[PDB]
């Protein structure tokens, strides 16, 4: 368990249940003594961060190129918030706010960490990544780190088989259900949680 | 006693036999209990779906010679006696109408020590008001014997002063065209004994015993047995004096042979004189039986007092013999309940209770059934026959002889019998029998008119709304207990048309009424009998609607998440009328574009062009907001009008600044641009594109917030007039009219009443009235305050914040640019 101590915690509408910002502050000092660093948010719906948190990530088919396939997340809250909601409307087209997921590895994976400049996905940057990891796509027991577009915010990719070793909780940073689909908030950013997200130096050279 | 549907018909066919009336008494004086009494003895039988208990259908059977007693055209010897249903309490006084509308005559319930109440003296007002005759009953005499111990006397001054105080009101308040209405013991139309133990008497029974007895017509031996008439017992002669030659006391005629024989029996039984007990029974002939000849105190007393005068009988004996039938009520009724010229053919067709003409029935109420959440419609046939099949005119309360407005041309599933719980089929009814219908519950909200003449107005119409002002949310205590609340919700909304629960879009069950006690009652049956598991209820919360006056200072602009799609649009205010007549069923969301379109151009000024491009209303599809497409060459623009469509009835539930309704806001898109792939403007990009946009717009065009206000209508002696105005002084209550009573004390008070100033309004006006005033409040219309809701010191904003702190968001009200595109 690394959700601290407390209550249950749910997500929902009215945002994450039984998580306060002193909370996080222990569960990620509490990763921390046992060997994990953070290396970025990920954006997603209700049900998905459920899964997440609780059952761990876990492969599966997503809609792109088989070589650049993985978990996405994002060092910049800002970007991985855009992705915290529904994709899919139900029945009376109700859209809900998601929830913002901050994602841990084991430090020992820490050499598996590259960055690069060109813009990630797409066929151009293969060829780079190739080369600082090492191997052919896809990621494995490594990730990326690039533009997600020309000009635009960084995003990682973890490789499946790293990112079925991450260890997810919960932000202290909410969605708001009254403006799906709105930007982050700096003013909604805890300032005790932005001193405990500084992200990990990446490696620009191959191992 | 059981009957087949054949017996039933037959019975109604014979109007002049019918006895429509209702019970007028405080619960805590043994209203229920005379009920009991009354459906044990006469209660109507029949030799699936039920439904609940609105009307209860009475039988009762007299001799040749005491049918000849009857000032009206009677037609044998067989009885229908409909017993209406009335509220519990005054509180209910829309209902108490209803009750009273559909009866001819009343039983009211009066106390033997604490006489009238003022409960009592306020309900038996408006009853005389809506010209019903009255039958007194004074009850509950057993505590006058057992516990205050009164002499035979002292009894009687009691009663004769109890009668005094009833006849006072009614000379005041009974109508000059109805005559001597008021009640005489020695006539026959007061009764007296206790619904406790199930005993009561009238002076007639009395005089028929004694009749024989003192070679006498009865009706000169029960003029004597109320009064100064006096039977000297040394003499065996008759009376006016009240002392004889040697100026000894003499008793009157009541106190010796009907309290004294009473008088003993209480004394014997109570004092478990063995010996005597027997002597007087033989005395009386009462006769007892096994198990009973063995009991003794209040147990023997209840058995020989209730066989010796079985209280039903009293009371059905002034019912049938004093209460008026529709023939003879409706002669003198008809204009009052037709808000139409008197000589009208319909308003001739309900004085004679003409079954042959027009139909006129009268809706009272929809009342819920086992048929699914069906209602059945509850009223009472004034002219003409209802028959099943036949198809009517139903005529809503807003509906007007020439207009199409509120009006619908169906027909009548099937006409049942509402025998109390249970439901009766059949073929026809005649004028001057009450009735239920099948298959209206979806055309008429609660009161209507059914006519079949196109020419023809309402009847004195119910004023009624359906609009939620209050709401409350609804939480289980016991998490384990969530399913049999969402059920019980579920089953809440189905026993009342007027009550509302939904889900808002945080998740919370939400209960809303018409009222602060219709809530309240809600709750109360919610908690105990549709969900009956702990609640937390948090405190009672008026509903307000946000809107805004002015067009949007800049164009609104919103972008998709995928960023590939953008809403260009602009709000703007829809005049009154619009709203109006959007509410009013005019403007119709079900309507063909192009003759609701004809109807917004010529009738309202509206472009043609803009009417023509609706795309939907909202909330729920049909409420008093707009969206119309004012794009010009959009491609694809159609593959995105239903998740537009979608994102306005999000927008218009819950707006922008505080999550309530909006209402009267029209929304215009000038502009839109999409992926040409539609894999990437699906409803997840654009939903809330277009939320978002139509909160920016909404927010460019002077926000601002309605208020609920209620159409107040107050009935009140002239005395006690000062303390309505009193009370509406400090809650900023404007006076529409006073209207007075012709020939009355009575004084009408119309005026306009803030919902949010109605908390606790009936309790202060009681309390500034001595409870002589008869509330009645309904919603009447919406009211834009001028204060600024962004300002959080303003009364508006006040308002606001308030709000959003109890729902958690953030105390300010966002800004515009929060839902603009954000560059
Ligand atoms: N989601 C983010 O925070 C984020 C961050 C940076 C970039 N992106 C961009 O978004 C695109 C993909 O978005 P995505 O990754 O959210 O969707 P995806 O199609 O890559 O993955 C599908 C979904 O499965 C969900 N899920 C539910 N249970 C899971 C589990 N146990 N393990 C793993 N996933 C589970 C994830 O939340 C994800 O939203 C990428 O191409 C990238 O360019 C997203």
């Amino acid at each position: 368990a690394f959700l601290g101590d407390g209550g249950d915690v749910s997500f929902s509408t009215r945002g994450t249940q039984n998580w306060t910002v002193e909370r996080l502050l222990q569960a990620h000092r509490q990763l921390e003594e046992r060997g994990y660093v953070f290396v970025g948010y990920h954006g997603t719906f209700l049900e998905a961060a459920q899964s997440i948190v609780f059952g761990g990530v876990r492969a599966r088919s997503q809609d792109l190129d088989a070589i650049w396939r993985g978990f996405y997340i994002a060092g910049d809250p800002a970007l991985a918030y855009g992705y915290a909601q529904d994709q899919e409307p139900d029945a009376r087209g109700r859209i809900r706010n998601g929830a913002l997921l901050r994602v841990y590895v084991p430090r020992s994976s820490l050499p598996g960490f590259y960055r690069t400049s060109l813009t990630l996905a797409a066929p151009e940057a293969a060829g780079e990544v190739e080369r600082l990891i090492g191997h052919p796509l896809p990621l494995r027991l490594d990730a990326i780190t690039g533009p997600e577009e020309e000009g635009g915010h960084l995003e990682t990719i973890l490789g499946w088989p790293l990112a079925e070793r991450t260890v997810v909780i919960p932000s202290a940073i909410p969605t708001d259900p009254r403006n799906v689909g709105g930007d982050l908030d700096p003013s909604s950013i805890p300032d005790k949680e932005q001193a405990i997200s500084a992200l990990p130096d990446y490696a620009s050279q191959p191992g | 006693v059981a009957f087949t549907v054949d017996q039933m018909r037959s019975l109604m066919d014979k109007v002049t036999n019918v006895r429509n009336m209702s019970v007028i008494a405080h619960v805590d004086h043994g209203k229920s209990t005379l009920t009991d009494s009354l459906v044990q003895r006469a209660g109507i039988i029949s030799a699936g779906i039920t439904i609940k208990s609105t009307a209860i259908s009475l039988y009762s059977e007299m001799s040749d010679e005491d049918v000849k007693e009857i000032k009206q055209k009677t037609d044998g010897n067989s009885f229908l006696i409909n017993l209406i249903d009335s509220p519990g309490h005054v509180d209910f006084s829309s209902e108490v109408t209803a009750a009273l509308r559909v009866t001819d005559g009343a039983l009211v319930v009066v106390d033997t020590i604490e006489g009238v109440c003022v409960q009592t003296e306020t309900v038996l007002r408006q009853a005389l008001g809506e010209r019903i005759k009255p039958v007194v009953v004074i009850n509950k005499v057993d505590r006058a014997l057992l516990e205050l111990q009164v002499s035979k006397e002292d009894l009687y001054q009691t009663f004769a002063r109890t009668v005094e105080s009833v006849n006072v009101i009614v000379s005041t308040y009974a109508d000059e065209v109805l005559g001597d209405v008021q009640v005489y013991p020695a006539r026959g139309t007061v009764a007296f004994g206790s619904g406790l133990h199930g005993w009561a008497f009238t002076i007639r029974q009395f005089a028929t015993r004694y009749a024989k007895k003192f070679g006498v017509d009865k009706a000169k031996m029960m003029d004597r047995l109320w009064g100064d008439s006096f039977f000297n017992p040394k003499t065996k002669k008759w009376t006016n004096k009240d002392t004889d030659a040697e100026g000894k006391p003499l008793e009157r005629a009541f106190n010796m042979f009907i309290l004294d024989p009473i008088f003993r029996l209480f004394t014997a039984i109570m004092n478990f004189k063995k010996d005597e007990i027997p002597v007087l029974l033989e005395k009386l002939e009462i006769v007892l039986k096994g198990d009973e000849k063995d009991l003794e105190g209040k147990a023997l007393l209840k058995v020989v007092m209730r066989k010796f005068l079985p209280a039903a009988d009293a009371l059905l004996e002034m019912i049938v013999l004093h209460l008026p039938s529709p023939v003879t009520a409706q002669a003198y009724r008809a204009e009052q309940l037709y808000e139409g010229p008197a000589d009208d053919a319909n308003c001739i067709a309900i004085k004679n209770c003409d079954p042959k003409a027009d139909l006129m029935l009268y809706v009272s109420k929809m009342v819920p059934t086992s048929d699914k959440g069906r209602f059945y419609a509850f009223g009472r046939v004034f002219a003409g026959t209802v028959k099943s099949g036949q198809k009517v005119r139903i005529q809503g309360p807003n509906y007007v002889p020439g207009k199409k407005d509120d009006l619908f041309i169906k027909a009548i599933q099937r006409v049942v019998l509402m025998m109390g719980r249970f439901v009766e089929p059949i073929d026809d009814c005649p004028a001057g029998n009450i009735i239920g219908l099948v298959g209206i519950d979806q055309f008429l909200l609660k009161t209507g008119t059914l006519t079949t003449s196109e020419t023809a107005h309402n009847m004195k119409v119910m004023k009624f709304s359906v609009s939620p002002v209050v709401q409350v949310a609804v939480e289980v205590k016991n998490a384990n207990d969530l399913p049999k609340l969402v059920e019980g919700l579920k089953r809440l909304s189905k026993s009342d048309p007027c009550v509302l629960t939904y889900m808002s879009e945080s998740g919370e069950h939400i209960v809303a009424g018409t009222g602060e006690l219709h809530l309240e009652i809600c709750l109360q049956d919610l908690e105990h009998d549709h969900a009956g598991v702990p609640l937390k209820i948090s405190p009672p919360v008026v509903a307000y609607r946000e809107t805004v006056e002015s067009e949007s200072s800049q164009t609104a602009l919103s972008k998709s998440p995928n960023k590939h799609n953008r809403i260009y649009l602009k709000a703007e205010p829809i005049d009154e009328e619009v709203s109006l007549a959007i509410e009013n069923g005019i403007i119709n969301p079900r309507d063909d574009f192009k003759a609701r379109a004809r109807i917004m151009a010529d009738d309202y000024g509206w472009d043609v062009t803009d009417a023509r491009k609706i795309w939907c209303f909202g909330p729920d599809g049909n409420g008093p907001n707009l969206v119309i497409d004012q794009t010009k060459a959009v491609q694809y623009l159609h593959e995105i009008k239903d998740s537009v469509v979608a994102a306005f009835q999000w927008a218009t539930k819950e707006g922008p600044i505080f999550g309530e309704e909006m209402r009267s806001v029209r929304v215009n898109i000038l502009d839109v641009t999409l992926h040409a792939d539609a894999i990437h403007r699906g409803g997840g990009q654009i939903i809330p594109t277009m939320r978002r946009a139509t909160y920016a717009g909404f927010l460019l065009a002077d926000p601002k917030i309605q208020e609920p206000v209620f159409l107040v209508e107050i009935q009140c002696p002239e005395q006690a007039v000062g303390g309505i105005y009193s009370v509406l002084n400090k809650k900023r209550g404007q006076v529409v009219s006073e209207e007075q009573r012709p020939g009355t004390p009575l004084f009408t008070v119309k005026a306009y009443l803030p919902v949010n100033e109605s908390f606790g309004f009936t309790g202060e006006l009681r309390q500034a009235t001595g409870g002589q005033a008869f509330p009645q409040m309904v919603f009447d219309h919406w009211s834009t305050l001028g204060s600024d809701p962004l300002d959080p010191t303003s009364k508006a904003g006040e308002i606001v914040l308030a709000a959003r702190k109890r729902h958690g968001m953030k105390e300010e009200v966002p800004g515009w640019q929060e839902y603009y595109d954000k560059l």
